[PDB]
């Protein structure tokens, strides 16, 4: 092709650029930008008429004068090269490498923001995973091709909980019924404003476990420039709906901190004086939190599957921020840490009130893990609710003043929150969670298990806690 | 646990000076498989630069 | 290990891909002592004034200055000659404001993607 | 027809230039890919026009070529078992054309044009036609899909083909005049459809579901709106209405929500069976559905296509159900293109016209009798989603004053899962009144006393929550601690549904009117035995108990062989209990 | 060079025409005067220089004078020892060359250049120089400055002048290129300084308090943000990280804040001592002033100073503490600029990039290892002040996603005069877990453990002390008014500390330590003497509660012969218990 460049620079302020002259380029143009020092910045092209062109600028708007910076073009829609030997590299925002080997040899070219996935191609959700955790096992499942985001929020050790969940993940076949083959999963990595702390725990972690084989990260520091991580989720995406559905991997998507992707879109936002919705954030932060979001799942025939765990940190860790909000709209699910069990010495500290996997009822059963696992989710839940409002009953009237019954509630929920939730680092499959939540309802007598059938609680009542470990 | 621990020493020190030779030959094995070869790809790049 | 060796493999074969980089890159910098050169000037150059709807002026070498001569005194366009521009030529559209230029490591820098993605399958297959 | 050529580009918006005599809300064929676009906003020699696909990769001078007339969908038989996009492409055909992903300018029919219908006609040769009037007769599914004369249509027939297979192009009616009838129709979606008259409602929306059946109805020509915050009940409530009620034809409109929870509905519908008939309960739904990430400004195209389409099947004599989910996410979709508009806006946000869209879109609701003379009605339930979670929104609190039959869900009755989460306080229906004679006639004659005794408890028991959360459960009387019991028993055992139960997903009103019937003798059997005196606390260990909480499970064949054991064990403990 | 004129005024902002080609973020003299400003907002063939001075009594016509760099700092010998503004200009030699008041536009030097210092070089001549790699050593007061190559600097080394004394300027190292090598540098304050690898923090940053290093502490590479009202300590917190710590140079950048405590730093350091070196305070303290009354646009500049030169003293193998005092205040000043430039705000008029600019202050501090092969830190201690308590302020939140400790400070624990006012219950560190080796191989074996036991009796006493508020000291079993008196020895023996006594200002690790053993062995051997018959109301009123109270008291060498008597008293005055 042939070099086009646009001279003529009008206005150039904050994240923002104007050029004058400008018909050839397109909406959503990619544009690089060469200042009188050689330094090559990149741009995308947000609005065009016959008069000028807008152009957001992806780095430091430092050196940048009117007499130069000429404005060339290139992918006249946004792509990325995609290839099948990428899964041992490492990325920046945009998707030069940072590793020192050389840059990729692009199999295909992907368009950058994907299309979305057609409702008749799609497949339900199905297949039972299990994260090792007795929460998000028992009573909050995620299934495969399911999006869960885990709701934090500051000193919360959300990290801890996406790398345990990424390092012992495994589905099981045996119960599922599909024969045997123990597919391992890739790992996409999309990381936006992580600082250094929380980067040297996920690479710690990641190759104390030997997955950096197997994995691809894309890295956008928090010293990086902030509008980069307009891009970063989309490419991470375009990367994992290709290695999903054109190679037939089980692609699992860490989305680092959503909320540093929603302040870079509200910059971006206010500086085109868009108005906004709730609290400053544009109006279209739905739309842009969907397309990243609903680019995950599995289609109808093909053996691939992407499964996205996206991390929130709640500004004043509350439900109501737009943030989480409207992230919980879209996705389906979340696991939400409470500070109230963190200051007390759990980990991992999920209350499991607020916290809920939707489609939770694809993947458990009679036949595909075991039978009881719904009724035993629906009486965990029942009783442990009773503990927690009857926590504030005893905090109005005293402690004495209980009658039985109330102090067998108040006693599950203090054995539930040191014994159920309360593990280490410890792997527990599904047989161990599921005994220790029947040795928890062992603490109640028949008649109040009024969610459990009769079958199920007279083949599986009557253990203790000293008898799932010493 | 002095047992195991030379063990450890002496199975990753074996297993890891294959690993070394096995990347030293593949690296030349690859090199000499694509030089051989090349010629035929700068003419098809000088096709399709020039107009 | 197992990381060593393919980080081995995969920077062995980068370098073979610059090499033939530098390869390709000597080969159309030695082009112009060619008689062949006239006719890719005036082609490139006819593709830059063509693809630039309505130019003004040519930026060219002063030994590529005469082989557009003929499309230099035809189509209304102004001529002129700089050594910076060692190859391919330059078009600046109607104002000052819009240029193309049709160098020749340019069009390298630009078809490098495909032409990289074919030559590997077609070296390596 | 009205050539321009594109001059500006931002976002899903696109300003051409040189269209003088363009119409407002006319359709455009913007860009060289033909995509569809729709023109607000003409002013000088310009036009602002809204595209219904994603821009990007169109660039300024590509011409806009204008149509002429405004959103129109197609209307004849082939629309049920079918899934549609916003702008009404059959999203089976796109999938057989595409790949898995769907693609922006491609070209398909929303009606089959290959496939064979077996056209019956009731119109000879010499007869009066005004429009509404039923022309023939074409079989689907078993449905008697009836073929109308569109309105603003008058003549007299000249000829009429025979009885056959035709296809849908083939003109069937050939009137005196040149007019010729095809089995299909086009008409608009802003437009709503001409009617004789408009009833007043006296029979209820059965939803299956015991709350919303017995304390919040719905008559068969009303609206009703379910709002509340995310992971409440809103989907599951939805699709079980699409699931269990008696509508003859169901239309399911997602607008902009998620794919799975259509995908869900296109997998698990074929292998149920309606009610009232036998065949599959996908052959009575038509499910328009313009997911989240498809683009943003064809959900207001995507909330009429489906009220339209239900208007039609009102017009054949059929009693449509129609599923509206998030109407707020067409709120949302106004905001955003009118920010393209730079607007000055109402609060939130919102354009100031959004409460006349809510309006005029659920007046389009409510138990006509047609053009042709039979009566019909459709009936508009629609989710909410609030934003913070608050129902004080320039949304909720407009479709709070232009609905009857309102369903509050809260998260704190969701949280505890005990589904579904009406919030019983917040909760009303204005249905109440008109819907009392087809109770006395069709369920009992004592039904709406034991509902209004069944509403009076509730009142008593949220009566007491004041003193019984301040004080405690203890230092109360027997009476009052009886109330709020019967409280707990009524919230645990009538009002609270699992949707995924094999029995008690539906409930007919029989089963709801026994399982009241035998709440309220409980209540004043032991009310009436403990004012003479007995203890409190043993009346909550009697094993009656069981028997009551169980009888929401039993199937509804065996139910009157448990309904009379049960009301006799009532009677038999009372009176063995001294 | 480009010269042009003044456009337009409006308090800071001055538009400038005639700019044309001048680079964004330069350093611009606008005025007559030499006032100095920074370009942002090139429009056309015009600037928008924000003032760093006043800028009152400019007129229109007069002439900017941009300079084509960016706002850098000079980086060499004389800065220890040194007061400077947000521009970097010494305020001693302004008044002593202008008078007491502070007055406008005034151009001095940031490093003396008269100022003899002795060389002695470390490059021979003929050896190859990389970027931050060390040419040679400066003694300066007791440290060992060693010069270094600018990070942009790489080449041959052609003369070196030899061992003998020099001025700053004087080009010591005259490289292969014609490129002389000074004994200073300019560098650009909004790049950050290059490493070659960022390590992970292992060694905790002694602040010297108990509370602030036993309970929460943050390690050497780490990140703190102490936030708190007014009257909440605060001021005395950072001078007392300033004064007892183990860093080797303090850079403390105060923005926004009142002046005595910039005079009172000035008084009171060179009279004390460093416990590391010996030797003057105040000749490893370089502190920033810019008080309240001073320009608004220069504490913008005065962060970005302060870093740089942290982030010079750590690029040399030193350990440096920077202690950012009233960040909220550099955030009014972007949002003063902000709204001066018509910006649309977001969260009470803070400008969007307000996260990002405090992100990219923040991600500056870190352990690791230079470009001349030696390791360094610097730690950042950013004071945060809320208006309202209330910490969901938009700075609070926005600093609160990075840092990894959070001191936070209360109001209602700082009005019973119990300083330090860090509120242990709410307050974190992300610390702990990684300092435990270091507290296993240097203050004990058991202290972590020791820790946990503190910081479970404190949540146990926390969570008690509502239900005491309910009932009083009566209800309380026995145990339970146990739990409350050693949680009462807790907060006034180990969580507070004077810093206004002589010796109960500084405290090792080993005093702390030895507190803990005693707390714990009086609870541990009190709880066990509890039972077998002994009241409540005789534990109390033993004579050696007094010597547990008063074991803060004592210097740091007469300790460990106090903790062993003390911990004979515990174990021998309940063997008489009965
Ligand atoms: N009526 C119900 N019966 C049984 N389970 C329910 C019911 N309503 C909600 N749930 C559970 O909670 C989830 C709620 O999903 P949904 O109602 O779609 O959230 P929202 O209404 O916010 O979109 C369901 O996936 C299901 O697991
Ligand atoms: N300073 C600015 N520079 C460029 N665009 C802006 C500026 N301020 C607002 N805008 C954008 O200009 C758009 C105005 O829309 P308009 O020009 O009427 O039609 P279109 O959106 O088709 O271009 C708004 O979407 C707004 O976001
Ligand atoms: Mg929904």
């Amino acid at each position: 092709l042939l070099k086009k460049e646009y001279t003529g620079i009008t206005y150039i302020s904050g994240p923002l650029l104007f050029v004058e002259n400008a018909k050839d380029l397109a909406y959503g143009a990619i544009v690089d930008i060469k200042d009188g020092t050689g330094r090559v910045r990149g741009g995308q092209v947000i609005e065009v008429s016959e008069e000028y062109a807008v152009i957001q600028v992806f780095e430091e708007t430092t050196g940048l004068d009117l007499a130069t910076t000429s404005v060339s073009l290139v992918e006249d829609v946004a792509r990325l090269g995609v290839s099948k030997e990428m899964l041992g590299r490492r990325f920046n925002g945009i998707g030069k490498p940072i590793d020192g080997l050389p840059p990729i040899t692009p199999e295909k070219r992907l368009p950058i923001t994907g299309l979305p996935l057609n409702p008749v191609a799609r497949r339900k959700p199905e297949q039972f995973i299990q994260t090792g955790i007795s929460t998000i096992d028992v009573m909050n499942t995620l299934v495969r091709g399911q999006k869960l985001p885990i709701f934090s929020g500051s000193g919360l050790p959300a990290n801890e909980i996406a790398a345990q969940i990424a390092r012992q993940a495994t589905v099981r076949p045996d119960l599922s019924g599909e024969g045997e083959k123990e597919e391992p999963f890739a790992v996409v990595f999309a990381a936006m404003g992580i600082t250094q702390r929380e980067l040297s725990y996920f690479i710690q972690e990641f190759e104390r476990t030997g997955a950096l084989s197997r994995s691809v990260l894309f890295l956008n520091k928090a010293d990086d420039p902030t509008i980069e991580r307009i891009l970063t989720p989309r490419m991470a995406l375009t990367v994992a709906e290709y290695l999903a559905f054109e190679h037939d991997y089980h692609v699992l998507v860490i989305l680092t901190d959503m909320t540093n992707y929603c302040e870079a879109l509200r910059e971006i936002g206010a500086a085109r004086e868009e108005i906004p919705g709730r609290r400053g954030y544009p109006g279209y932060m739905y739309t842009d939190l969907a397309t990243i979001y609903e680019r995950a799942g599995v289609v109808e025939g093909k053996k691939g599957s992407v499964t996205q765990i996206p991390i929130l940190s709640m500004p004043d860790d509350d439900r109501t921020h737009p943030i989480p909000d409207l992230t919980g709209y879209i996705t389906e699910g979340q696991i939400q840490l409470s500070r109230e069990l963190h200051r007390k010495g759990i980990y991992p500290p999920i209350d499991p009130l607020p916290s809920l996997s939707r489609l939770m009822n694809n993947g458990v059963g009679k036949g595909k893990t075991r039978e009881d696992h719904k009724q035993v989710s629906d009486q965990l839940y029942s009783a442990y609710a009773n503990g927690v409002d009857i926590r504030k009953l005893v905090a109005i009237i005293g402690e004495d003043a209980l009658t039985e019954n109330d102090r067998r509630y108040l006693q599950f929920a203090d054995a539930f929150e040191r014994f159920f939730i309360n593990q280490g680092q410890q792997n527990r499959s599904i047989e161990e969670s599921l005994q220790i939540a029947w040795a928890l309802l062992s603490m109640l007598p028949q008649g109040e298990l009024k969610r459990i059938s009769k079958d199920h609680i007279g083949k599986y009542y009557g253990q203790k806690l000293e008898e799932i470990w010493g | 646990e002095a047992q195991y621990r030379e063990r450890e020493r002496a199975e990753t020190e074996a297993l890891l000076a294959r690993y070394r030779e096995r990347a030293e030959a593949e690296a030349k094995a690859v090199r000499e498989k694509a030089m051989a070869r090349l010629d035929e790809a700068v003419a098809l790049v000088l096709k399709e630069v020039l107009p | 290990g197992e990381l060593l060796v393919a980080t081995a493999r995969t920077q062995a074969r980068g370098e073979v891909l610059e090499e033939v980089r530098r390869r390709v890159r000597e080969a159309l910098e030695a082009l112009p002592q060619k008689p062949e050169w006239p006719e890719v000037v005036r082609k490139l150059a006819l593709e830059a004034l063509e693809a630039l709807p309505g130019a003004k002026a040519l930026v060219a070498n002063p030994e590529d200055l005469p082989h557009l001569e003929a499309l230099a005194r035809e189509r209304g366009v102004e001529l002129q000659a700089e050594p910076a521009l060692r190859l391919g030529v330059r078009a600046v559209g109607a104002e000052g404001k819009t240029q193309v230029e049709n160098s020749l490591l340019a069009r390298l820098d630009r078809a490098w993607d495909a032409l990289s993605s074919k030559v590997a399958q077609a070296l390596w297959g | 027809m009205i050539q321009g050529v594109i001059q500006k580009i931002a976002g899903p918006a696109v300003i051409a230039k040189g269209m003088l005599g363009a119409r407002m809300y006319d359709i455009c064929k913007v860009g060289e890919e033909g995509l569809v676009g729709e023109i607000i906003r003409l002013d000088g020699d310009t036009a602002f026009v809204q595209v219904y696909e994603d821009t990007s990769g169109l660039k300024v001078g590509e011409p806009v070529v204008s149509t002429g007339l405004p959103l129109a969908v197609e209307l004849g038989p082939g629309m049920l078992n079918g899934i549609y996009d916003g702008i009404q492409r059959p999203l089976e055909r796109i999938r057989e054309k595409t790949g898995i992903y769907i693609t922006r300018g491609v070209v398909v029919h929303a009606l089959d044009r290959e496939k064979k219908w077996a056209w019956t006609p009731m119109v000879k040769p010499g007869d009066e036609v005004r429009g509404g009037m039923v022309l023939g007769t074409v079989p689907e599914f078993g449905f008697t899909h009836k073929i109308l004369v569109p309105p603003d249509v008058r003549g007299r027939v000249k000829e009429v083909k025979p009885a056959g297979e035709y296809t849908v192009e083939e003109p069937v009616v050939v009137l005196e005049d040149g007019t010729e009838l095809k089995m299909y129709h086009t008409w608009p979606v802003r437009r709503a459809r001409p009617v004789q008259r408009k009833l007043d409602p006296n029979t209820p929306f059965l939803t299956g579901m015991r709350i919303l059946d017995v304390l919040f109805p719905v008559a068969m020509g009303g609206t009703a709106a379910i709002p509340g915050p995310f992971g409440s009940g809103k989907t599951v409530t939805q699709q079980s209405l699409a699931k269990w009620s008696n509508a003859d034809v169901v239309v399911y409109v997602g607008c902009g929500e998620r794919g799975n929870e259509m995908t869900d509905v296109l997998v698990e519908f074929p292998e149920l069976t309606d009610p009232k008939t036998g065949g599959p309960l996908m052959h009575r739904t038509v499910l328009i559905a313009n997911t989240s990430n498809m683009p943003v400004a064809a959900r207001e195209a995507s909330i009429y296509v489906g009220v339209t389409i239900a208007e039609y099947f009102r017009d054949q004599g059929f009693s449509v159900a129609l599923m509206a989910d998030s109407t707020s996410r067409w709120a949302e979709a106004l905001r955003e293109i009118s920010s393209r508009l730079e607007e000055m806006p109402a609060e939130e946000g919102y354009p100031p016209y959004l409460a006349a869209r809510l309006a005029a879109f659920y007046e389009r609701a409510g138990k006509v009798i047609t053009l042709g003379g039979e009566e019909g009605a459709v009936t508009i339930v629609g989710a909410v989603s609030p934003p913070g979670g608050d129902m004080s929104e320039p949304v909720t609190q407009s479709t709070l004053r232009i609905v009857g039959a309102f369903w509050r869900l809260d998260a704190s009755l969701a949280f505890r899962r005990h589904f579904p989460a009406i919030n019983w306080n917040g909760s009303y229906s204005l249905f109440t009144s008109a819907l009392d004679p087809w109770y006395r006639e069709n369920v009992a004659e004592d039904y709406p006393e034991l509902r209004d005794a069944i509403s009076e408890l509730l009142q008593r028991e949220a009566g007491l929550q004041e003193i019984v959360q301040l004080v405690g459960p203890d230092a109360l009387q027997d009476a009052e601690r009886l109330v709020i019991e019967v409280g707990r028993i009524i919230r645990e055992d009538f009002l609270q549904q699992n949707a995924y139960h094999e029995v008690d997903a539906y409930c007919s009103m029989k089963k709801a009117y026994g399982i009241m019937k035998m709440i309220l003798a409980f209540y004043k059997e032991a009310e009436a035995a403990i004012k003479r005196g007995v203890s409190i606390d043993e009346i909550l260990q009697l094993p009656v108990l069981e028997r009551i909480g169980r009888a929401r499970y039993v199937s509804e064949e065996e139910f009157p062989a448990y309904f009379e054991e049960a009301m006799k064990e009532i009677q038999g403990a009372f009176k063995a209990l001294a």
